């Protein structure tokens, strides 16, 4: 998700107006399924898993 | 009562009687709201107010 769909997480203050804060994968890491590989989840032991 | 509390205190204490219709215009006056339409913060608006 938060990589490929995105995450509205929290709110900030722009020039006087409350607006959103999103955290999403960059441009290049989600066009083709090769990019599926490039993403890693960290286990209880500290070591990433592709 | 305002006679009493004006000249004799360190804080301003005013006495009055209620208007007839309990919520209306002071006839000979207004209620001006100064507004910030562009992207500015409290400092600049209060400054404009002064």
């Amino acid at each position: 998700g938060a990589a490929w769909g995105g995450s509205y997480v929290n709110d900030f203050i722009d020039r006087g107006r409350v607006k959103k804060v999103y955290v999403m994968s960059e441009a290049k890491y989600r066009m083709l399924p090769d990019d599926i590989g490039d993403w890693y989840v960290r286990a209880a032991d500290g070591q990433m898993v592709p | 009562a305002t006679r009493a509390f004006s000249q004799i205190k360190d804080a301003m204490v005013f006495a009055f009687n209620l208007p007839a219709i309990v919520e209306l215009g002071t006839a000979t006056g207004f209620d001006f709201e100064l507004i910030d339409q562009a992207g500015l913060g409290h400092e600049k608006l209060t400054q404009a107010r002064n």
